[PDB]
């Protein structure tokens, strides 16, 4: 699988920008399409979702209106059309695959990213930004949740991603509980609506990085700062 | 539902909406079973019929006579149990021959099966032109009291032959579209156009009691 | 030839099947009725389950 | 010579029977006329799956009791979520002519076939977000009649030539071929532990065998027609056959024998499926009358009846958790009923 | 009083105290046989394709638009004019009025559709079309006309009679010509129709068969009004129309649906 995204740059502030995402080896119009965003320096913030077949299509509180996802399926190209920049939307923004079926894996496959440069909500907390470990030793991170993520369908919604330094992000948990593809088995999650703990058995080197939750129980998509592992 | 379920429904409904575009082409397309011992028969219609139109085990053919889709299956209890949304069934039987009493065995077997209750049947003759060949040198057949114009115009031989095939049938009804088919293709299509028109129309009309 | 090997091979099939040892169908029976009512609390076809614990209610 | 083999046979064959005869000491309805009445079991539609566009010839359920797979003749397989009546796939097929349907008891894999010959596995689990023809299993001369699997990696499959087969997908060859039917093998049910399994087969024979011997194990006979369905007892000593005679059977593999006829006077249409209920007490039998029924297997009385097909139920099959009965006709329509 | 009222714009006197009579009584057995009829359907209705579908949903919305129809023919025959300016007398003219029409409108569906699939032979349209096209002409049209008729016949007191509740009309404006325009009409196309059904057919014995099963519900009946309405002191169209067109729910019981072979066998294995 291969997402390509092209269109960064410098722009001025206002004016627009067209950013267009390559994919290529997977049946495109089967999934869905996020746009997810990471500031400079901070965590990473979701932008905007186009659906199998265009059907549906849903904004953040920043950018509804203002930022048009689109798709050309038999080109096999997701576009982002960005109407009146501001200094605030300076960022990386990444093409984040999805599916939605029973015991599918939204948010798998994120591509490598374009850097565009201008020169309620649930709210999910962060227990702390950095943590000092030891490879070899077991560690767990956390957030809380603001809204219990635990819907009547039995599912908690809820997200961990894992950022290594300088690459782009790589599902780890989907739904507080399963595992990725790729994703080692020393890995797990637990918790309960309002609070939840991801638990690494023997971390090891290049699992230093940042990890990141997200709630998918109801569009916006909020993340929280995440938390540094560094040795 | 909630954010992932209404994003599934949405899969699914796109699923629901192929499916019914697949319903709309397949519900105009129409069956005609292909049987016979006559291989060089069935050969020869399956090329004109192409020709015309396109312009192992079971061989499906796929083509439009005039923008109706035939699909002709041209293959077994058990194989037939999927072959009830057939319009009709051809038998390609040479009219040249013994090999009358192997292929009115054959049609005895297929005519009558439960599964085709409400199939239509078609009895191509192919070969009249040999037909007349060995009306010309008589071949007798003396096995039943119709040998009485046996060496005689080809009429009379043509008779005998189509009662023969309407011989052992046990479901009537629904008549035998007899033909008696030479080299010419187009109303070899003509035909079979023909036939499966009136089947559906007497069908329609008997199961809307007129 | 041929007809000889099949009858061979029907002859040590059967040869194979006969020298199995069975039980008395009394005791089969039994068996049967053992395991499905050690497991009649746990079959909601049998024993309907309450609408709550239902997933197609 | 040949006679002599023949007559061979035929001694064999009285002392099987003499066998057979011994161990019949007293009957399932002697032993359970005292026990309670099932009841009056009639349970509902819930779901009505539909949007296939033409006959179901099979479904299968998965592991986890929600997903299901369903194979139709109009060349298409669709997976099904139970509880929410969603469509989770549709695979094109390359034959429109599909029997057998299974889903893999991991979950990744599915698999069809029928008369075009090949058994077709189709990998659903792939980076690529497409169901895609992951092996076809090449080798039988017939149609392909049922197809199960064991693992992720092997799968068993019977066919309208006579024969079944144990196949390694990842090799495509054939690592057993299980030969002895004479006529073509329909239906067969495999074992929860996975190491016997056995084959109906228009014969009036089925037959018990061994997955990692190759050979016929036991041979069970008594039906007058074609064994068009066949299901292990929850527990893998006990299989229960639908037939063309209209009379389902229930046979103990211990036993080597008969022990419940299930037959209703009124009932003169073949029987399609067959599928026990979680604890064993139910048996489920759909029929050619439009209709399948719900049998008390221990008593041979029908504790009820699910009527609501407008075509032949030409397949049926139970949760792994007990809760749905899922039915499948020519009518295009696939129906849960808890 | 008279059935013949529903077209003629005089009934000759020297014929009341019969025809009247037959009228009712044919009305009477109309009405309970349309009463089996909706209970015969919900026996055997759900005991093979897009076919007999909708030829079960024209039959129920006939013999429903018909038992309805004589219901609110009864009733309006003892409902006076000289009392009710406004109200019920012209509420009963109405229902009478656009459930007629709703008949006839439904009979000409199921006429369309024989013609459909004798000439369109090799055509399909989905099931939920159909249904729509069948409601929105069926029903969609008489409630379009009769609204039409009551707005503008209501003001100058024409569109209701001065002897019965129904339409009036003198030489002027003629409210009468709102149900004989288009019922005939209907009735007309249907007869074109049930020609080419007879031409497409024991050939004798089906032709026999099919005209008699076909015409009292495609209304054929319905076509005597004509002389009732060319010439009206015949004094002979009243008894035939009284006696033909009152016992169609009668005929579409003992015709439209008992001569159904299927229907036959499940009415007897079902009910005795």
């Amino acid at each position: 699988v291969q997402l390509v995204e092209s269109g960064g740059g410098l722009v001025q502030p206002g004016g627009s920008r067209k950013l267009s995402c390559s994919a290529s080896g997977f049946a495109f119009s089967s999934f869905g399409m996020h746009w997810v965003r990471q500031a400079p320096e901070k965590g990473l913030e979701w932008v905007a979702y186009i659906s199998s077949g265009s059907g549906t299509i849903y904004y953040a509180d920043t950018v509804k209106g203002r930022f048009t996802i689109s798709r050309d399926d038999p080109k096999n190209t997701l576009f982002l059309q960005m109407t009146s920049l501001r200094s605030e939307d300076t960022a990386m923004y990444y093409c984040v695959r999805s599916i939605y079926y029973y015991g599918s894996s939204p948010f798998d496959f994120w591509g490598q990213g374009t850097t565009l440069t201008v020169s309620a909500d649930i709210v999910m907390t962060q227990a702390t930004s950095s943590v000092p470990v030891t490879p070899g030793e077991s560690v767990s991170i956390s957030c809380r949740s603001s809204k219990s993520l635990l819907h009547s369908n039995g599912n908690t919604y809820l997200y961990w991603f894992l950022q290594r330094p300088g690459q782009s992000p790589q599902l780890l948990i989907y739904r507080m509980s399963n595992l990725a593809s790729g994703v080692p088995d020393r890995f797990s999650g637990s918790g309960s609506g309002t609070a939840f703990t991801l638990t690494i058995s023997r971390l090891e080197a290049e699992d230093v990085g940042v990890y990141y939750c997200m709630q998918h129980l109801e569009y916006p998509l909020t993340f929280g700062a995440g938390t540094k592992l560094e040795l | 539902l909630s954010a992932e379920d209404k994003a599934a429904v949405e899969r699914s409904k796109m699923i629901d909406a192929l499916l019914a575009r697949e319903r709309r082409a397949v519900r105009r397309l129409v069956k005609i079973l292909l049987l016979g011992a006559d291989n060089s028969g069935k050969s020869t219609f399956l090329k004109q019929m192409r020709i015309i139109h396109v312009n192992k085990g079971i061989v499906e053919h796929d083509f439009v006579i005039k923008k109706i889709p035939f699909k002709m299956v041209d293959v077994r209890q058990k194989w037939f149990q999927c072959f009830d949304g057939i319009t009709s069934i051809l038998f390609m039987v040479d009219s040249s021959d013994n090999r009358l009493v192997e292929s009115m065995n054959d049609f005895e077997t297929i005519v009558n099966n439960k599964l085709f209750f409400n199939v239509s049947i078609i009895l191509f003759l192919n070969k009249m032109d040999l037909l007349v060949e060995k009306v010309k040198t008589v071949s007798i057949k003396k096995h039943f009291p119709d040998f009485r114009g046996d060496p005689h115009r080809l009429e009379d031989v043509q008779r005998y032959l189509v009662q023969c095939f309407d011989r052992k049938r046990r479901n009537r009804s629904k008549p035998l579209f007899h033909h008696f088919t030479t080299s010419i293709d187009t109303e070899n299509a003509r035909f079979i156009f023909h036939a499966v028109k009136d089947t559906i129309l007497q069908e329609n009309l008997k199961d809307i009691m007129l | 030839t041929a007809s000889i090997a099949q009858a061979r091979k029907l002859v040590e099939q059967l040869k194979m099947e006969a020298n199995i040892d069975r039980i008395k169908v009394s005791k089969a029976a039994a068996d049967l009725m053992a395991y499905c009512e050690a497991h009649a609390k746990e079959d909601p076809l049998l024993t309907p389950v309450p609408a709550s614990e239902n997933p197609f209610r | 010579e040949l006679d002599q083999l023949r007559q061979e046979a035929e001694q064999l064959k009285n002392q099987i029977r003499d066998a057979r005869k011994a161990c019949a000491d007293a009957t399932l309805s002697q032993i359970t006329n005292n026990i309670d009445p099932v009841g009056r079991i009639q349970m509902r539609t819930r779901r009505t799956l539909r949007g296939h566009l033409a006959k179901i010839y099979a479904m299968h359920w998965g592991t986890d009791s929600r997903l299901l797979v369903s194979a139709s003749q109009d060349g298409k397989l669709i997976i099904w979520d139970s509880y929410t009546t969603n469509k989770v796939h549709a695979i094109p097929l390359r034959s429109s002519w599909v029997m057998t349907c299974a889903y893999a008891p991991s979950g990744n894999y599915v698999a069809c076939g029928g008369l075009d010959n090949i058994c077709s596995i189709y990998n659903l689990k792939t980076r690529e977000g497409n169901v895609r023809v992951s092996r076809e299993l090449a080798g039988h001369t017939g149609y392909l009649s049922c197809c199960r699997f064991l693992d992720d990696n092997q799968i068993v499959t019977s066919s309208g030539d006579t024969t079944c087969a144990l196949w390694d997908i990842e090799t495509g060859q054939q690592t057993t071929t299980f030969t002895g039917h004479t006529g073509d093998v329909m239906s067969l049910s495999l074992a929860p532990d996975t190491r016997l399994f056995v084959s109906g087969a228009c014969d009036a024979s089925a037959k018990l065998w061994d997955v990692r011997e190759g050979m016929c194990r036991q041979t069970f006979t008594g039906h007058e027609s074609d064994i068009n369905a066949i299901c292990f007892f929850p527990n893998g000593n006990a299989f229960a056959t639908g037939s063309d005679d209209a009379t389902c059977r229930l046979f103990d593999l211990r036993a080597d024998q008969e022990l419940m006829t299930y037959s209703h006077d009124n009932i003169i249409c073949g029987i399609t499926s067959v599928s026990f209920s979680k604890s064993g007490r139910l048996l489920l039998a759909g029929y050619d009358d439009f209709n399948c029924n719900v049998w008390d297997a221990l008593k041979a009385d029908r504790a009820g009846v699910l009527a609501g097909h407008d075509n032949r139920v030409s397949c049926l099959g139970v949760t792994d958790d007990g809760m749905a009965v899922a039915t499948g006709s020519w009518d295009s329509f696939l129906k849960i009923w808890n | 009083t008279s059935f013949s009222i529903l077209m003629s714009p005089f009934v000759p006197s020297t014929i009341f105290p019969v025809v009247k009579w037959i009228t009712y009584v044919g009305l009477g057995i109309s009405i309970g046989s349309l009463i089996l009829c909706l209970i015969i359907e919900a026996l055997f209705w759900k005991q093979k394709s897009q076919t007999s579908h909708t030829r079960r949903i024209c039959m129920v919305n006939i013999a429903l638009s018909l038992l309805i129809a004589d219901v609110w023919f009864i009733v309006g025959a003892t409902v006076d004019t000289t009392v009710n300016p406004s109200g019920v007398c012209t509420a009963a003219v109405f229902f009478t009025h656009f459930f007629y029409l709703s008949l006839f409108f439904w009979m000409l569906m199921l006429g369309i559709l024989l013609a459909y699939r004798i000439i369109l032979v090799f055509h399909h349209m989905a099931q939920h079309l159909m249904m729509a096209v069948g409601f929105c002409l069926g029903y969609g049209c008489p409630l379009i006309i009769s609204v039409i008729t009551i707005a503008v016949t209501q003001p100058s007191n024409t569109y209701k009679r001065k002897d019965v509740c129904w339409l009036n009309w003198s030489n002027g404006s003629k409210p009468l010509l709102a149900f004989v325009v288009p019922a005939l009409a209907i009735v007309a196309v249907n007869f074109v129709v049930v020609l080419l059904v007879l031409t497409k057919l024991a050939t004798i014995i089906r032709v026999g068969k099919s005209l008699l099963i076909l015409t009292p519900l495609l209304g054929l009946t319905w076509g005597f009004g004509i002389g009732t309405i060319v010439d009206s002191q015949n004094l002979a169209w009243h008894v035939i129309f009284a006696l033909l067109n009152a016992f169609q729910g009668f005929f579409i019981l003992c015709f439209g649906i008992l001569l159904d072979s299927k229907l036959r066998q499940l009415l007897f294995n079902k009910l005795s």
